[PDB]
């Protein structure tokens, strides 16, 4: 969860 | 007269008339004349031959330029006739009947409805094909005489195939009065939008704005406020580097209404097409939009298009770094946040958050962006667009969504929630109860990022505890199975 | 929304988690990355914003041994590659 936490958060540069 | 009141003799009768109605002293009498113009007009369509055909309408183009033979030709009827003649393939009656038929559209009312009732309509669109600039200047005036004013005759023209004739006569010739006319049809022709997508499916914003020396000031901006309203359609096609550079570049002309359009067209042409966006990026407009911001001020009709450009501009492509850099090294991260201030109405301030959420993708924009007084500004209209939608049930106020100013700054908080100083401003403005109450907001676009500042805020453990005593254990639980993916995955995330 | 094809090589990074088509919306990209990196466990249980990718497929698109998932314009540059442009 601490990586899926901050991949998701990558994904944020593209929304 | 009784002449004309009897096919070999027509050929001599009409010729002698086409002398007599050449000098204006001796052309007094023949216009005011009953059955001699009855005779003619029949006898032109109901014709195989060709000098019977010319010397017929030979004469109607004289007859037609006193307010007598104008008169005398519709009393009798012959502008139903004179459009079946649009069709001959004698270039001599094309300029015997289109010459006359422009004399009936100028002093003589009952003429433009008559034309269209007998359909020169889908006829001289048919006749925007040739290369005599001559003809092609005369008809396309008559087009605009027809279009202006009137609703049933703009889609007679968009069917007709006429779109895309007028913007080839753009892209062709250079003779201004065939391009100035051209473009005072392609105007009256886009004001609705019904007759707008077949334009620029025909390549045509890019030959519009096919005109960036001439000095014909009356036709650039002939073609600047085409471009303005057509932008609906450009936003998926391509191939307009030559536009662009044009554009970009007449964002520092003396005229304010070209600052108004040229950014208009930018903003609705960069929405969401990956190179276009990245073109002005290529041709140094990253920086000119900026230097327009700072030439407006309190002009939100600028300050608007030249936001909502510079937000399409700092996201989402990979030139988009330099974007973000770029708009702070001259000199914006002052004047940006300055706009959320009054007397910003809100489409700009719904547009000025979305850039600043964008502008804080860079690590090194995080402080100016904090130094310059951001955070509280933000929960500042943060907090008033909330209260505003609860006091509804548990819609338009100016043109925004109000409920979009709530996922427009609370997106701009979770990203700038990234730097831990900035969480300290986010939480020491007492902002946890605010977002923890706004997880039961209906709307999925709004639990997202307030469920994703939580978890930004949640890793100071500190911060942590708040939220905790928040009553936050089923707002980020029942979120767990979201079909909106984002919703779940910071939910988990602020659970553990 | 944004339609673009990624380059065989991350192609079949996509094919071998679950995917089949070639115009991505550039998020699944992301999306069967964020299995693909979450199912073999290329990550550190004690920090997981790394991601040992050495002996395997994904250290052939973006070269490095290892990277951080923080590193976003770092990971955002090794996607544009593997995926077509002008
Ligand atoms: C284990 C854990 O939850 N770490 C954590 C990692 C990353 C982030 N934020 C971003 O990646 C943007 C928050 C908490």
């Amino acid at each position: 969860i601490c990586f899926q936490a901050a991949w998701m958060c990558l994904a944020d540069d593209w929304t | 007269t009784k002449l004309l009141n009897d096919q070999v003799v027509v050929n001599k009768a009409a010729v002698m008339v086409h002398q007599l109605s050449k000098k204006e002293a001796s052309r007094h009498a023949i216009m005011r004349s009953p059955q001699m113009v009855s005779a003619i007009v029949r006898t032109m369509q109901n014709t195989n031959d060709v000098e019977t055909a010319r010397c017929t309408a030979g004469t109607l183009h004289n007859l037609s330029h006193h307010r007598e033979g104008l008169l005398a030709i519709f009393k009798s009827g012959g502008i139903p006739a004179l459009v079946k003649m649009l069709g001959s393939p004698v270039d001599s009656v094309l300029f015997y009947a289109i010459t006359t038929l422009h004399n009936l559209l100028l002093h003589q009312e009952g003429a433009k409805m008559a034309v269209r009732l007998a359909g020169g309509l889908q006829k001289m669109v048919a006749l925007l094909n040739k290369t005599n600039v001559k003809f092609l200047a005369i008809t396309t005036d008559c087009l605009q005489i027809l279009a202006y004013g009137n609703q049933e005759s703009k889609l007679i023209i968009l069917a007709s195939g006429g779109p895309q004739a007028l913007v080839n006569i753009m892209r062709t010739y250079t003779y201004e009065k065939l391009l100035w006319t051209t473009s005072r049809v392609l105007k009256v022709l886009s004001v609705c939008s019904s007759n707008k997508p077949a334009i620029v499916e025909a390549g045509g914003m890019q030959a519009l704005g096919l005109h960036l020396t001439d000095p014909s000031q009356r036709l650039v901006q002939n073609c600047l406020w085409t471009l303005r309203n057509l932008s609906d359609a450009a936003t998926k096609q391509e191939g307009m580097e030559g536009l662009l550079g044009t554009l970009v570049q007449l964002l520092g002309s003396d005229d304010i209404n070209v600052v108004t359009c040229a950014a208009g067209i930018l903003s609705n042409l960069t929405c969401n097409n990956y190179k276009n966006k990245m073109m002005v990026c290529q041709v140094g407009g990253i920086e000119a939009l900026v230097r327009t911001v700072l030439r407006a001020g309190d002009r939100e009709d600028i300050t608007e298009p030249a936001i909502c450009a510079l937000r399409h501009l700092t996201s989402r492509h990979q030139e988009a770094e330099m974007a973000q850099n770029a708009v702070r090294l001259h000199y914006g991260l002052p004047v940006v946040v300055k706009l959320l201030h009054p007397p910003s109405h809100w489409p700009l301030i719904k547009a000025t958050v979305g850039l600043i959420r964008n502008l804080a993708l860079c690590p090194a924009n995080h402080a100016p962006l904090r130094e310059q007084g951001a955070i509280p500004r933000l929960v500042q209209l943060l907090v008033r667009a909330h209260q505003d939608t609860q006091r509804r049930t548990s819609q338009f106020v100016e043109g925004v969504r109000m409920e979009e100013i709530v996922e427009g700054c609370t997106g701009a908080l979770h990203i700038l929630a990234r730097d831990v100083h900035n969480r300290i401003v986010i939480r020491g403005l007492n902002t946890i109860p605010l977002f923890v109450q706004l997880l039961y907001s209906p709307i999925e676009n709004i639990q997202r990022v307030a469920a994703g500042v939580l978890c930004e805020l949640a890793q100071d453990k500190e911060a942590a505890e708040a939220i905790e005593a928040e009553g936050a254990t089923a707002p980020l639980t029942e979120l767990l199975h979201s079909r909106n993916e984002g919703v779940a995955t910071y939910a988990a995330a602020v659970l553990f | 929304e944004t339609l673009v094809r990624p380059k065989p090589l991350l192609l079949k990074l996509l094919k071998s988690v679950g995917a089949q088509k070639d115009t991505y919306t550039m998020k699944e990209v992301l999306f069967y990355l964020g299995q693909y990196i979450m199912t073999k466990r290329l990550y550190d249980e004690k920090q997981q914003h790394i991601v040992y990718c050495s002996n395997d497929l994904l250290g052939d698109l973006f070269g490095v041994p290892s990277f951080s998932v923080k590193e976003h314009r770092k990971i955002y540059t090794m996607i544009y590659r593997n995926l077509v442009v002008v």
